[PDB]
């Protein structure tokens, strides 16, 4: 028996002692009080977990990534913040709060999430220990692709040029997909896998699944908000609604669209049969909880 | 200055056959256009110089000099976020531009370590730790926050120039020193050459703020530029005169 | 506690055969007063466990512990005016009398001094550094100066922990730190002894701010004192865990 | 001939520029604004100027004086900062611009001044080079009493305790003065003649000489006012006054005669400015 339930507990509360301490408050109190308004907002904590338990799957341990699953989270809250802005999506709740944005204003939220791209980099450069500099040079090479124009940001960028028109390309809809959500999932099991020491097959391989449960990671997220409330999710839903941008429920349905998410939960489980089943069971269990998790 | 130019179109052309506009379009075309329209930084060049001024080569420090160009563009794409002016580009694609900015000068430190040089690894980690910082919210974040709080004809000068120190100084100061860094000098080269750049990327950015503030006591540029030079004594070299002329 | 209160009355004692009431008494008045109607800290008190955790003497740390009573008693005096209850001076002798009080605490550690202990000079230059740090601009001053933004019930944890951090913690560092100087131990151990001292005084202030801010959650006052003890490890003695004991 | 003059000028230059890098800017941006707002107002800069003289003056040289220059000056600041307050002499301006109260809140302008007081302290025993730890020391412990209940502050506390009383008496008056100006007069001369690797009994020579010239200020002071509340034309008349102010300068330069007269000329010219100021 493997106990997800108590896994996730056990990671995300590591990760949440481990955030706290790499972001203190100090001068300009403001820039870091922003900066920590959004990062121990606490959300599922899903792209670290992915880290460590990529890492611990190669044979490395926990200490080793928990830098760079720092970085990814603080990456990824850093996109949200940007997101949620007026001239994005211009949400008001984020994660049980208000959004950054109306707490501090547009200057410090666009400000605080530019200081945490900065420090993901300087904490993993830093902060790292047990592996050796031209890998740590490597896993912040890796890092710095997979959020920027050929990753995370190329996602964003041609999603906001997307909502200018109700004419919806099938396949302007995957680029998005893979970069909009896919991409980080991947910088997450790969800095992991290459800090653990993992071989470089085992790295293609784990980077092709990342690929899978990315995109259903979105997937899940565009079913979500059109069948849950704000409440629930944390942040203001249903948006996608109310703006010409192309979701899988839009484009077909609820129903097709769960089915198209457990066939994306059952090709990425079968990725890891590459990997023993006992070693497998935490990247598993997580495939499992992006798919079933109420928010 | 025939030098200057020299090293700052080598930066250039460096920057030229990396940032390529390939499909998708619409993403790397704004990453282009937002990357050169930003008005070019004496940190970057302030870091081949100090290479340069060393011992290192030129092409020891492109990277850097490089990273160090695009941390500042971003900030300054970031710095002009409202529909103020018709800019080429709508503000969220450049807030997202700006923010792919950042990570893809990364990439190229990351890309440039050459396993021939057996000191490469840990020289660039440094860079890295370097740059981040001076582009964190330590650094010019500190600035581009309190530049917020001045009321031009209100705000003291004591005010404007620590902002200056924290937008420009900071960043120039991280110029000088990765290019000591790079160019394998010794630590007591790296502080004067990091306090030899605070004082003129302070005083560079007290030239920027003359064009509306004027107040300007003519006496702050005086002692940033004797501060300047009170700090590259005990070095010599060409670009030892030439960096001194960078101030006087 | 026959340990804890011992040493706060050693404190109180030699405070009072050294500031004795006398001609003129409109000066020594208010300042024997202002001196002992300011509540202990406990900022003193770890100077003296410090000092005596780490070997030396408890009569080593005494000046230190008293000069550090005194600066926090000033501050605390030019805090509480305006009139916000009732005072036994007017303002402007009590504003007056804080800048006697801290000039005082110098005085007793450069007149502790003895001249045939050849190490005497070195660590007390040292404490003097500390102390007028930990009281000055970036420590206690930049807490008394932040706590003015603080408002009752829309301030946010984090930013009234920072000025604990600032309004006690940098003082209770400082104490541990000193006692440490002054008892002759090792870097390592001054190093975590500061440490301590910072988690403890921040920790000390979260509970003066209980009474207003009940906010507070349970879980900033376990942090604290669980990294306050994560810091006395590798260290013993009773005070090893007699230390622990403001973390329980 | 000794050009007083671009002396006073030579100095003031070096030690502004000095308090200068001594005291930036750095959060928090108002307590240190406060603080560069009101120490580099400029002013005569006579306190850090009798600092580096009186080191000079038995030998030493003046980058070793230079940070207890600056620290006598901080102190000086501070308690100009805090005499403006409103529950003190409550003033609006002060050499040449709104006071500090005025400017940044009367909170700020506190603190600033309780983080120029502790400052000098750091400043002094953590910047002064080429002197020996008890050397410092002895200093910083010689700042301490010139400043405190036996110093500064008393004579501050002693007059406000006197602003009731319309009539007073003339040991009272003296007291004040001694404290009030002299105090800090002497405690720059002493900081400098021992930083300096002055003997003990040229130290002493240069605390006389601190007195005298700190009396005298006060003395003649209150003889321009009348030959332009309890003062010195008012207990002895004005010829008297005049003639103990003649007796304290008189009293300050005997004690300079130790010295090389070459070395002692600023503060001949300075005791003879003190003296005959038409202001
Ligand atoms: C669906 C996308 C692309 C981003 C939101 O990520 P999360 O749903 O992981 O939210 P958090 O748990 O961090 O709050
Ligand atoms: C992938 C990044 C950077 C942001 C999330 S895109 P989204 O707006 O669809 O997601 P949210 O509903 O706002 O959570
Ligand atoms: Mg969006
Ligand atoms: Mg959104």
């Amino acid at each position: 028996m493997f106990d997800f339930d108590g896994y996730m507990l056990r990671k995300a509360k590591s990760v949440n002692k481990a955030l706290e301490a790499a972001v203190q408050m100090k001068e300009p109190l403001k820039i870091h009080e922003s900066m920590r308004y959004s990062l121990l907002a606490g959300g599922k904590r899903v792209r670290p977990m992915l880290c460590i338990a990529a890492c611990e799957l190669v044979g490395g341990d926990e200490s080793t990534a928990m830098p760079a699953a720092c970085a990814v989270e603080m990456i990824h809250t850093m996109s949200l913040m940007h997101d949620d802005l007026p001239c994005m999506d211009n949400d008001d709740l984020r994660r049980g709060k208000p959004t950054n944005h109306m707490a501090f204003g547009e200057s410090v939220a666009v400000l605080a999430g530019d200081a945490l791209l900065s420090f993901a980099f300087e904490h993993v450069a830093a902060a790292t220990k047990g592996a050796p500099p031209e890998r740590i040079v490597r896993v912040l090479g890796e890092l710095a692709v997979s959020i920027g124009s050929e990753g995370l940001v190329a996602g964003q960028v041609v999603d906001v040029c997307s909502e200018g028109m109700a004419e919806v390309g099938l396949d302007h809809l995957e680029f998005i997909h893979h970069h909009k959500t896919a991409a980080l999932l991947q910088g997450s099991v790969v800095l992991g896998a290459i800090l653990g020491g993992g071989k470089e097959e085992e790295v293609a391989k784990l980077r092709k699944f990342a690929n899978c449960i990315g995109l259903l990671f979105q997937v899940v997220d565009d079913i979500l908000d059109v069948t849950k409330s704000s409440k629930e999710l944390g942040k203001t839903a249903g948006k996608d609604l109310v703006a010409d941008k192309t979701t899988y429920p839009k484009l077909i349905g609820v129903e097709k669209s769960k089915e198209f998410a457990d066939r994306l939960n059952r090709e990425a489980q079968e990725q890891l049969l590459h990997f023993h089943p006992h070693r497998a069971a935490p990247l598993i269990a997580l495939a499992n909880y992006i798919a079933y998790r109420d928010n | 200055q025939p030098y200057w130019a020299a090293i700052e179109a080598d930066i250039e052309r460096y920057l030229k056959k990396s940032i390529t506009i390939r499909p998708p379009e619409t993403v790397f075309g704004p990453m282009h256009h937002l990357t050169f329209a930003a008005p070019a930084t004496a940190a970057s060049t302030l870091c081949l110089a100090a290479c340069e001024l060393v011992g290192g080569d030129r092409s020891q420090a492109m990277a850097a000099a490089a990273a160090i160009h695009l941390v500042h563009a971003a900030a300054y794409v970031h710095e002009h976020l409202p529909p103020a002016i018709q800019h080429k580009y709508g503000p969220n694609v450049e807030l997202l531009t700006g923010d792919g900015i950042v990570p893809f000068g990364f990439e190229l430190l990351a890309g440039s370590v050459d396993p021939a040089r057996t000191d490469d690894p840990d020289r660039i980690l440094r860079v890295i730790i370097e740059i981040s910082r001076a582009g964190g919210p330590e650094g010019m974040i500190s600035g581009l926050h309190r530049e917020e709080e001045i009321v031009d004809g209100n705000t003291s000068l004591d005010f404007i120039e620590y902002v200056c120190k924290k937008k420009y100084g900071e960043m120039h100061a991280c110029g000088a020193a990765c290019g000591a860094i790079l160019g394998g000098a010794a630590e007591e080269e790296i502080q004067k050459l990091r306090n030899f750049g605070l004082y003129q990327g302070t005083l560079r950015g007290m030239m920027e703020m003359k064009n509306s503030h004027q107040l300007i006591d003519e006496n702050i540029i005086g002692k940033l530029k004797e501060l300047a030079l009170e700090e590259l004594g005990g070095f010599h070299g060409k670009n030892a005169e030439l960096m001194s002329s960078l101030v006087a």
